[PDB]
């Protein structure tokens, strides 16, 4: 299971990277992988088959341990549903959603006040994401034909275990690329990490944890005159795990300077899904969205991700959250 | 001499639940 869904974060971050290149990314597997899930337990048929093998869920086997694995600093999750009010789903459908990611359905006026409900689902993810994740759902994503609304948000902010002193955070160049260079506020401090040099792919592996040391941010930073398009494209989950054994990420201690840096990120991850192979769930009359509703002309009209993420001398903060838009068809 | 981490050129960079080997975030820092 761990190496189910870390070779979805692996292969997701490998796409998004390779469609969006030159270009800053950022994103949460789980968040994404959440929401994915939630419209999985409403499938059926091949419309299910090509969600689970996105999430690396190869057989029925796999896709029922997975959610019996739910069953068991401040990071945080919340899912809700959000459902037009004229409408009834599945009992069985909103039970595991309860059951699996404590998902309530919550009823709009999609019909009616579609502007109002994208505003209320809107103002519920920044609530749960500290304000971080403003405008998940953008304009035209909810309509008169908007059926179900599917919501994972996230929020985490942690203080390093050994934070950086800001007295000797200083302005530096930041090679963009071999002809261009921009300045960031470098942060700095000599102190003793686990670190990896990874030969194979040339780079080097830092982790630097945080307090309690439950979660680390992990950076791979490729040697001085190696692209890093060809770090990603050698990367998989299955080296990434290698390279963080104690055997190859030993404690070192190490000068460190990293950037001070703050992302905001939004994607639509309709063409990414179809990279995974989800490609029934997108069409009218071959989505089969059956075991959420009686109803059957539903489709997977639109999923939106959206993330932050704020690295300084304290520490880190990120949010994101991802909307998936049934419709009826 | 000693090891040295300068991250001032594009790196990868995740945060993961330690205990779980779950990645949380991951990104690419590209350019400021
Ligand atoms: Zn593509
Ligand atoms: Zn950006
Ligand atoms: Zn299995
Ligand atoms: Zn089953
Ligand atoms: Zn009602
Ligand atoms: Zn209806
Ligand atoms: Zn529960
Ligand atoms: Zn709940
Ligand atoms: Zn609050
Ligand atoms: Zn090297
Ligand atoms: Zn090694
Ligand atoms: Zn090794
Ligand atoms: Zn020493
Ligand atoms: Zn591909
Ligand atoms: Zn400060
Ligand atoms: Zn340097
Ligand atoms: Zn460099
Ligand atoms: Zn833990």
């Amino acid at each position: 299971l761990s190496n189910a869904s870390g070779t979805f974060a692996i292969r997701l971050l490998k796409i998004l990277c390779q469609d969006n290149p030159s270009h800053n990314v950022f994103c949460s597997p789980v968040s994404i992988s959440s929401a994915l899930a939630m419209v999985l337990l409403g499938a059926k048929g091949n419309t299910a088959t090509q969600m689970a093998q996105a999430l690396s869920l190869n057989t029925e086997e796999d896709i029922h341990r997975a959610f019996q694995s739910l069953l068991t600093y401040l990071l945080r999750t919340a899912n809700r549903l959000f459902g037009e009010k004229t409408c009834q789903f599945l009992s069985t459908f909103k039970e595991s959603c309860l059951q699996f990611y404590h998902a309530e359905l919550k009823e709009l006026s999609f019909i009616r006040a579609a502007e109002e409900s994208r505003k209320h689902i809107n103002t519920w993810v920044s609530k749960k994401t500290e304000g971080k994740i403003e405008e998940l759902l953008p304009g035209s994503s909810i309509d008169a034909e908007t059926r179900l609304v599917l919501v994972n948000a996230i929020y985490f902010k942690g203080k390093w275990n050994e934070p950086f002193d800001e007295t000797y955070t200083r302005e530096m160049p930041f090679k963009i690329n071999q002809e261009e260079q921009r300045p960031v506020q470098m942060m700095y401090q000599e102190a003793t990490f686990k670190l990896a040099h990874v030969g194979e792919v040339r780079a080097q592996l830092l982790e630097l944890p945080y307090a309690r040391k439950e979660l680390s941010l992990l950076v791979l930073l490729p040697d001085d005159g190696v692209e890093l398009s060809t770090v990603e494209k050698s990367l998989t989950f299955e080296k990434l795990t290698a390279w963080t054994k104690p055997d190859c990420m030993k404690s070192t201690e190490v000068e460190v300077l990293l950037p001070k840096f703050k992302l905001q990120e939004d994607y639509d991850m309709e063409s990414v899904l179809r990279h995974l192979g989800i490609v029934d769930a997108f069409q009218q009359g071959k989505a089969d969205l059956s075991a959420m509703s009686a109803e059957r002309d539903l489709c997977l009209s639109k999923f939106v991700h959206k993330s932050f993420v704020e690295v300084n001398e304290e520490g880190t903060e990120a949010a994101a959250a991802s909307a998936v838009v049934i419709a009826a068809a | 001499s000693g090891p040295r981490f300068c991250a001032d050129h594009p790196f990868l960079f995740f945060i993961r639940h330690n205990r779980a080997n779950s990645i949380l975030f991951c990104g690419r820092f590209s350019s400021p």
